[PDB]
């Protein structure tokens, strides 16, 4: 995390908890984009004068470029770095993590970037802490939900439907 | 429906004037408020948006306030341009857009006299068997006028119809246009077709006429 | 920044499906919402719905169940479908877009959509000649008549566009045949009548009438 480590008792604002590896994050409903760790909103799909500061991404809003004349772009939020063309923490510029992504390592009081990896993997001290070795992962999540429990959905832990429920889960 | 309500309805002022126009959105909105000018005949253009942002090129007469529920939409010097109806338009937390009911804003200004034309019946249409007299009213104000037909001076009641522009964006007058129909036999068997125009700029009726086969 | 055409059947028949396409020309449509929307005559506004290119639709509840939309990118299209049409959806029609989600700040010109059984009928164009009836202190009129169409609209210019000050294009009227009937006059100088040609140039969508009438002044 960049700001405060977001935990099982967070709230994601328009979200919902997700698990790695080794962090906890918020993922949007729908369509929406992340403004902080913590919230979602809707994004503008073109930058100018006109959505100005409005969110155009995850961590990232229309910006007032000061050039030869005015211009405005989709720029990453302080403390990220565009980085294939979306916005991560600037310190994980260079990490590549492959079964994984990299985040801040939020134990350390120096910005370092760190490997969490997909359900099913964990850092790997023989590659460079990469996600290359297979290991396990405890869920943190509660799923309290009508019918919910931890389930692991394409690399990641979300509460989603238990054992014969689709869609609340019915 | 959702309910928003814009005040007043409807407004005349004289150029010059500042224009006050109110909006109440239907729940609290925050800023997501905006302004939209609709000229006769034309799409809506958006003037204010998140309240108080003026679009870019639009002059700087125009204004607007407010937030949470309760907004105002200001023009500080009314120009003959500038007459439309007016709409806020809302974005709630459904994500749905509600435009408010509409403020049509006219101007006031100096009685002005219709000038008044006739035109006969084309041979073309009267090969068809139908003939159209046509009186043409045209910049005056205001938008009261009254048209009366005469065929050899005997006035025509039923077989004419009218009707009348929006208030011009220049000079802030209007124009009617009245359409007198007759079959070709019966416009062939009179004389003088007239059309008589009363208006509050015209100290007395005034008469335009032809003569059938003048030329 | 984009410009926006709407094109619509003029007619459609009750119950049956409305079809619209807005044609864009300008920016990447990817960068903008999508929207319709629509006023019936002497009403106000009503929001259709939005969408984007990436797939995401919102559309007004209230029509929900009875509209789709789409974006076709290869050929510059916003699209949308309106089932089970009745007398309450005849309107004028606008595409709208903009970068942000909450307003509209480009718009087409709208089309006007009439629900009717009637088919299309185009219209007669007759010219209002400019005489000594029709001349003033200096200034002459003249014009063209518009008759027996059916729907609206039919547009007029003057001289392919040349001539706009002094156009005055009305309100068309309904005849008691169940056809309208439109006049647009023109006031120019007493002195100009002889030394200029003066056309009106009529199109009549629906019916695909594109009419062109010299308006030629009497010598009494």
């Amino acid at each position: 995390e960049t700001g405060a480590k977001v935990t099982v008792d967070t709230v994601c604002k328009r979200g919902f908890l997700i698990q790695m590896s080794g962090h906890l994050e918020c993922k949007c409903e729908n369509d929406l984009v992340l403004v902080n760790e913590e919230t979602c909103e809707e994004k503008v799909l073109k930058c100018d004068e006109k959505t100005v500061n409005k969110p155009c991404g995850d961590f990232s809003k229309c910006i007032k470029i000061d050039g030869n004349p005015v211009s405005y772009a989709c720029k990453c939020n302080l403390g990220y770095d565009m980085v294939n063309n979306v916005c991560i923490p600037n310190e994980c510029k260079q990490v590549t993590c492959g079964n994984g992504k990299c985040i801040l390592d939020t134990s350390n009081p120096v910005k370092t970037g760190v490997c969490s990896c997909n359900i099913g993997k964990v850092p790997n001290v023989q590659d460079q802490n990469k996600c290359s070795k297979d290991g396990e992962t405890k869920c943190s999540l509660k799923c309290l939900k009508e019918q919910e429990t931890c389930k692991a959905v394409d690399g990641i832990y979300k509460c989603d439907c238990k054992d014969g429920f689709i869609i609340i889960c019915t | 429906d959702i309910q928003m309500t814009q005040s007043p309805s409807s407004l005349s002022a004289s150029v010059g004037d500042r224009v006050t126009i109110t909006c109440q959105a239907s729940q609290d909105i925050s800023n997501f408020l905006n302004w939209y000018q609709q000229k006769p005949g034309k799409a809506p253009k958006l003037l204010i948006y998140d309240a108080s942002n003026l679009e870019t090129g639009v002059p700087s007469r125009f204004s607007g306030s407010g937030s949470g529920t309760d907004f105002t939409f200001t023009i500080s010097s009314l120009q003959p341009e500038d007459i439309a109806t007016y709409y806020c338009q809302q974005y709630d937390n459904l994500r749905i857009f509600t435009f408010g009911p509409g403020t049509k804003v006219d101007i006031k200004r100096t009685v002005a006299a219709p000038s008044v034309f006739i035109f006969p019946p084309s041979d073309e249409q009267l090969k068809s068997g139908t003939a159209s007299v046509v009186c043409l009213l045209n910049n005056f104000y205001p938008r009261e006028a009254k048209v009366q037909w005469k065929v050899d001076n005997a006035l025509q009641s039923g077989n004419s119809q009218e009707s009348v522009t929006e208030q011009d964006s220049k000079d802030s007058t209007y124009s009617l246009s009245s359409t007198l129909t007759l079959s070709k036999a019966d416009y062939e068997k009179h004389k003088v077709y007239a059309c008589e125009v009363t208006h509050q700029g015209l100290s007395s009726p005034v008469t335009k006429s032809f003569n059938r086969g003048e030329c | 920044q984009v410009q926006l055409q709407e094109s619509g059947p003029g007619l459609v028949k009750p119950s049956e499906t409305l079809s619209l396409t807005c044609t864009v020309s300008g920016d990447s449509m990817s960068s903008y919402y999508w929207s319709w929307i629509r006023q019936p005559a002497g009403k106000g506004l009503e929001w259709i719905g939005r969408i984007s290119t990436s797939g995401s639709t919102n559309y007004n509840p209230s029509l929900k169940s009875r509209v789709t939309m789409s974006v076709d990118t290869s050929n510059n299209h916003f699209s949308m479908r309106l089932n089970s049409v009745t007398a309450a959806d005849t309107a004028v029609y606008y595409c709208a877009c903009s970068g942000s989600y909450s307003f509209f700040d480009y718009w087409g010109q709208g089309t006007l959509v009439t629900v009717s059984s009637a088919s299309t009928k185009g219209p007669s164009v007759f010219p209002l000649a400019p005489s000594s009836k029709s001349t003033s202190g200096g200034t002459a009129a003249l014009g063209c008549l518009v008759k027996d169409y059916f729907p609206e609209p039919v547009t007029v210019s003057w001289n392919s566009g040349a001539l706009t000050s002094g156009v005055h294009t009305f309100p068309a009227v309904l005849q008691s045949s169940g056809l309208y009937s439109l006049s647009s006059v023109v006031t120019v100088p007493s002195s100009s009548l002889g030394t200029q040609t003066y056309i009106c140039n009529v199109n009549h969508k629906p019916s695909n009438t594109k009419v062109d009438k010299k308006v030629e002044p009497k010598s009494c």
